[PDB]
């Protein structure tokens, strides 16, 4: 099954406050009103990066799985909401997803329909980053118009290769970014409000 | 006279040099110190590693200071090779590991860069251009034991030498003829360790040393270690060098009313230049302005008139530098005067410059002429009686030089 | 601040005191371009206290002294209209105030005074009677104006008015002087980017060269810079001379206007407007000047028969300053550009020898006096 | 030698370019020397402070070196008096204006 | 149209832009030269038959 992506998922492309300008980037986004997939758990391929989002009332989704692999022979990437806390981990870890509360080869280790939650995962061996927001919505099914701007969360260490990725457990939906090019209203405050996707129609190109 | 390549000047403003205000001390931040690596947990354990079978830490994802090793006295030796251990203090790596063994006073001189015999060849083997430091401290007072500490064990014999960094642990019956030993001591067959017997009367030369050995790994994934970082006190409506998290620049710091988002570290103007910063020890965003510069210009009268001449600093405040702030910049030696005159040498924004009256350069607003009421009413009228023939000079360029120029005769000739 | 590429910098000899020579010899220039349209009125001719203009109202124009002391669209044309990295940007010789006093001395002048404060000194006239002399000068006889003064003082107040506070509905208008501003801005942002660009260096960033590479290298990742800013900033002080020829032209032109319209009255078709030209007003724009041009269009399309000649005693008679015109049963004389018939006198005409040359004379009567 | 060439060559383009834009300016003043040539010397201009500051009467060119002089010649009004003045003046019930 | 040479012209920054905006400049001027000399008159006024 199929959703429409609208005009959603805009994070903050670098740590710089600008205000009351309209900036121009070329980073990995959803180009705007794209095909998600839409779910209600397969293993998937994870591209150049992952947009996720997800019906928040419930907090049936606990975490996710990224690496090559995600089965021995190599380290791979697992992050899962232990209630309290988030545990980040790399080891070359082998398991099903579905049995998610029961989970050396190893490197590093960390720890941190009512709404949408919206999160992007991005990778360049450079680091590992994460981003999001969240909002109230009403009770529909799929993602609803206007824009949110996700902020960084982290830019783990982890140094990692990824091509796959799994979740552990609402409605959530899965999109890709690629490469494009947007326009980016910065108002008085510094947050971005508006943007317009330069690649998406005539009229966004002028 | 020097701009103008020229002995004789003509009377004029000139644009001589540029001046800029100049940074009165450099400034340096960075986050409160915290994740400090993990050392001591490899020189202050009350057990130590022995060297037939030695021990390795890993140090990662943290800030190093290796300082602490050549300053504090708890160490009885340090020696380094390839890279000095100051440099290991601007240096970063994705890995960083330290070795530890116990050694006699006569054999720690074996770790070092392509040495032989039994510590080197199957113990521990350094390469010929190895890069690290290591720390040798005397430790008769916690490795020593009555009759001997045995714990303590060297390999003596191995099938062949180790290669460079090669580690092992192996203790397999050493096999000295054709009798197959059959994993035990006897004919031609030996134990392939022995012990330095660590006793606490010893002398120096059968002394327990305590040993550990630096190493480090720089990799494609990014460096996971560093060493220390500086900071200093923050200075404000002064001219400064700065370096906020690594980001160099120089201008004047000031308060700002900006609104930074909590993940936003700096702020930019329209041309993508830095105008805020945030101060990483505090919730301060700090407004940034360049430090003040302009040209500047001497006014002068003709030098067959007079060597007195007065300098405008050209769009710079006289708090930045007899003394008058025009709006076109601070003009020194120069007269204000209340007068107005026809603009003789102009400044800017109205003002202009002469040489007047015991006389000096005087600057003064220019007069756009003599105010006048023409004698208008609705019933009156002037009329001329007399007509005076005016000639007039009008003078127009109409050709120029007639140059050319060979460009192959003047790149090459 | 870096005294290495200071130092290569020295490598390409002149090229520093070139540019900064150009973007002086500009700099100049703008002053002169202002002098040449502004300062050429030799006293401030001030204002006088009663407004007894006839019926025409040019406190729309007149400075306002509540406010610099502009005019009312002398402010509206201000309001419609309304760095760093090495960059200064230098004020002009006269101010905003300066050139407004300008402004005022010349229309001041020519209100009370008509042309004559152009050939010599002001000369007072009444401004009915400026306008009379401004009605013969487009071959309109002056009992045309002072027979409709009212009616055109009137449709003058309109005119001034009611259409010229359009200036307060709309700024597209001004788009000649918003460019200008406009290109100069969009030039000097441009060569400010110039600054982050790598042209083939490891880093545009000029210290990040010298903390990363050994100083035999780091000269010629400098050298990369130093090329292309060297480049980045030539083409821009390039197109900053071809743009003040084009200014220098614009100045020249409204230096021109302001001699020929304003402190005259021109002859030249569609030189000062559209339509026989009476008068123009200058009024201050941020950089730039707006000549109000007065001028007269005639206004009606039916028709008479005419002759160029009538006989009479075997004798060609021609209109002395006019046309003959018949009415469909009776001939006049008129002034060429407005109708007033006149009866054919042998005054209102001249003689030129025998009927039979000239091809389409009419017969008719000339009355003698 | 490349790096010689690479500079010089640069240096007189850049000398060509700006001798390109000063020829368009003294080609600007020779064009208007030649207008006040046809409308001040040959003829009598009744345009406003063209030929001089003044009522034009004539003008005479003078050689000098790369240039042109005109001398104009100009009527200037001098000792002007007061006088009372009016649009019309009334006869037998008819208005009269001056001819 | 080398994608290799692309890539280098990319760290060269504004010149390309610059470039193509003021030949654009004297395009729109073209027409506006001709509109000035040409377009002087407010209808299309014709001649009679004879
Ligand atoms: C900007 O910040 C101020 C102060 O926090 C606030 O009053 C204002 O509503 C914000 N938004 C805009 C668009 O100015
Ligand atoms: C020389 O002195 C005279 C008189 O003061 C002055 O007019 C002229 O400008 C001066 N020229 C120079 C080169 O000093
Ligand atoms: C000059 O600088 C001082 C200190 O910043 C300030 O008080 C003064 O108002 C300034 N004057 C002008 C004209 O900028
Ligand atoms: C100019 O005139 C004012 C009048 O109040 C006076 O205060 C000032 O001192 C005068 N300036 C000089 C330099 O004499
Ligand atoms: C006109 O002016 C001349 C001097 O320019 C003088 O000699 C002559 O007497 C004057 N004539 C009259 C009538 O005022
Ligand atoms: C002139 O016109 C203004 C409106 O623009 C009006 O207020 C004023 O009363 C008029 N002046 C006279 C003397 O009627
Ligand atoms: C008078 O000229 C008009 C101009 O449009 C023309 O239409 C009309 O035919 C003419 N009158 C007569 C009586 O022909
Ligand atoms: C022509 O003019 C005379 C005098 O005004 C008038 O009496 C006559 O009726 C007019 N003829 C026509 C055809 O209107
Ligand atoms: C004017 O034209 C008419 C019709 O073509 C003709 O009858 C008449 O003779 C012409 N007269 C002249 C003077 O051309
Ligand atoms: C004009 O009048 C003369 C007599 O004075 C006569 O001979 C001639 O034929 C007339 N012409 C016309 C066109 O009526
Ligand atoms: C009379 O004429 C002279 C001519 O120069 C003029 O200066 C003066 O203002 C006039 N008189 C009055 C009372 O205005």
């Amino acid at each position: 099954a199929y959703t429409n992506s609208f005009t959603r998922g805009v994070y903050y492309p670098d740590k710089v406050f600008r205000s009351s300008v309209l900036h121009s980037t070329q980073d990995l986004f959803l180009p705007f009103f794209s095909n998600v997939t839409w779910f209600h758990n397969p293993v998937l391929p994870f591209n150049d990066g992952v947009y996720f989002a997800s019906t928040e009332k419930s907090n049936i989704i606990r975490g996710w799985i990224f690496g090559t692999t995600l089965d021995s022979k190599t380290q791979s990437l697992l992050i899962v909401n232990n209630a309290t806390n988030v545990v980040i981990k790399v080891c070359e870890f082998q398991f099903c997803n579905d049995p998610f509360l029961g989970v050396n080869n190893c490197t590093f280790e960390y720890v941190s329909f009512k709404n949408l939650r919206e999160f992007v995962f991005k990778n360049i061996d450079g680091y590992f980053k994460i981003y999001s927001k969240h909002t109230p919505i009403n009770l529909v099914r799929d993602l609803p118009q206007g824009f949110s701007a996700l902020e960084p969360l982290v830019d783990l260490p982890i140094g990692i290769n990824i091509t796959r990725f799994q979740t552990l457990l609402a409605a959530y939906y899965v999109g890709y970014l690629q490469p494009r090019t947007f326009l980016l209203k910065y108002n008085e405050n510094g947050t971005i409000t508006d943007a317009v996707d330069c690649a998406l129609d005539p009229l966004s190109e002028t | 006279k020097c701009t103008l390549k020229s002995f004789t000047v003509e009377k004029g403003i000139y644009q001589t040099s540029n001046f800029r205000v100049q940074p009165t001390e450099s400034i340096v931040r960075f986050p409160n110190i915290t994740n400090l690596c993990p050392f001591g947990e490899v020189f202050n354990a009350t057990r130590f590693a022995s060297v037939y079978a030695w021990n390795r830490k890993r140090i990662s994802n943290c800030v190093a200071d290796y300082s602490v090793l050549y300053n504090s006295a708890s160490f009885s030796t340090f020696k380094c090779y390839g890279v000095s251990p100051t440099k290991l203090n601007d240096l970063c790596f994705t890995n960083v590991y330290a070795d530890s063994f116990v050694i006699r006073g006569d054999e720690v001189r074996q770790i070092a860069p392509g040495q032989t015999g039994k510590i080197a060849d199957y113990n521990y083997k350094l390469p010929d251009d190895f890069t690290g430091c290591v720390i040798a401290w005397n430790s008769n007072n916690l490795d020593s034991k009555v009759g001997g500490n045995y714990n303590y064990l060297f390999r003596l014999f191995r099938k062949s030498n180790l290669k460079p960094f090669e580690r092992d642990i192996s203790t397999e019956i050493y096999q000295a003829g054709s009798t197959p030993c059959n994993g035990v001591e006897g004919f031609n067959c030996y134990f392939p360790l022995q012990s330095y017997g660590f006793q606490p009367t010893n002398g120096v030369g059968y002394q327990p040393y305590r040993v550990v050995v630096l190493s480090f790994e720089l990799l494609h994934a990014p460096a996971t270690v560093c060493g220390p970082k500086k900071s200093t006190n923050l200075v404000k409506n002064k001219c400064v060098n700065f370096n906020f998290n690594g980001l160099t620049g120089t201008g004047v710091l000031t308060e700002s009313n900006k609104k930074f988002l909590p993940f936003q570290q700096f702020g930019r103007d329209i041309a993508d230049t830095t105008d805020a910063v945030r101060d990483p020890q505090t919730l301060e965003i700090l407004d940034i302005t360049p430090c003040s510069f302009g040209g500047v210009s001497v006014i002068t009268p003709g030098t067959n008139t007079s060597n007195q001449v007065a300098v405008l600093y050209q769009g710079v405040n006289c708090t930045e530098v007899n003394v008058f702030q025009t709006r076109a910049g601070c003009l020194i030696g120069a007269e204000h005067v209340n007068n107005s005159y026809e603009c003789d040498i102009p400044i800017g924004a109205g003002i202009c410059a002469s040489y007047q009256t015991s006389q000096s350069v005087i600057a003064y607003t220019m007069s756009l002429g003599a105010e006048n009421s023409v004698a208008y009413s609705n019933n009156s009228i002037a009329i001329p009686t007399n007509f005076t023939i005016s000639v007039t000079t009008e003078i127009l360029p109409v050709s120029m030089t007639k140059t050319s120029v060979d460009c192959t005769m003047y790149i090459c000739g | 601040d870096s005294t290495e590429c200071s130092n290569l910098l020295l490598q390409y000899g002149s090229f520093c005191t070139q540019l900064n020579r150009a973007l002086t010899g500009i700099a100049v220039e703008q002053d002169k371009n202002t002098q040449e349209v502004f300062a050429q009125v030799k006293q401030i001719y001030k204002t006088p206290p009663i407004k007894d203009f006839g019926g025409f109202n040019f406190s729309q124009i007149l400075p306002d002294p509540s406010k610099s002391k502009r005019s009312f669209i002398e402010d509206l044309l201000f309001n419609k209209v309304t760095k760093f990295n090495g960059l200064t940007v230098l004020p002009p010789l006269l101010t905003d105030e300066m050139i407004a006093q300008y402004t005022s001395a010349l229309l001041a002048g020519t209100i009370t005074s008509g042309w004559t404060f152009g050939a010599g000194a002001a000369l007072q006239i009444p401004f009915a009677m400026q306008m009379a002399y401004r009605f013969n000068g487009i071959g309109v006889t002056q009992n045309v104006l002072y027979e409709n003064q009212k009616l055109i003082a009137n449709q003058f107040n309109s005119a001034i008015g009611k259409i010229q506070d359009s200036l307060s509905s709309t700024a597209s208008a001004l788009g000649k002087l918003q460019d200008v501003v406009n290109q100069n801005a969009q030039a000097l942002n441009t060569l400010v980017k110039q600054l982050s660009s790598n042209f083939g260096a490891i880093s545009s960033v000029l210290n990040d060269i010298l903390s990363r590479l050994d100083k035999v290298e780091a000269e010629v990742q400098i050298d990369r810079l130093i090329t292309g800013r060297l480049q980045s900033l030539q083409t821009y002080v390039t197109q900053q001379l071809i743009r003040a020829a084009e200014i220098r032209a614009s100045a020249n032109l409204a230096a021109t206007k302001m001699s020929e319209c304003v402190l005259g009255q021109s002859k030249r078709v569609d030189f000062c407007g559209k339509g026989y030209h009476l008068m123009s007003f200058p009024q201050s724009a941020p950089h730039g000047v707006v000549f109000l041009h007065v001028t007269y269009v005639p206004a009606q399309e039916k028709n008479f028969t005419t002759a160029p000649a009538i006989c009479h005693d075997g004798k060609a008679h021609f209109p002395r300053e006019g046309v003959f015109v018949s009415n469909g049963t009776h001939w006049f004389v008129t002034q060429r550009n407005f109708y007033e018939p006149q009866i054919i006198t042998t005054d209102n005409t001249f003689v030129s020898g025998n009927c039979d040359v000239v091809i389409g004379i009419v017969n008719n009567t000339v009355y003698d006096p």
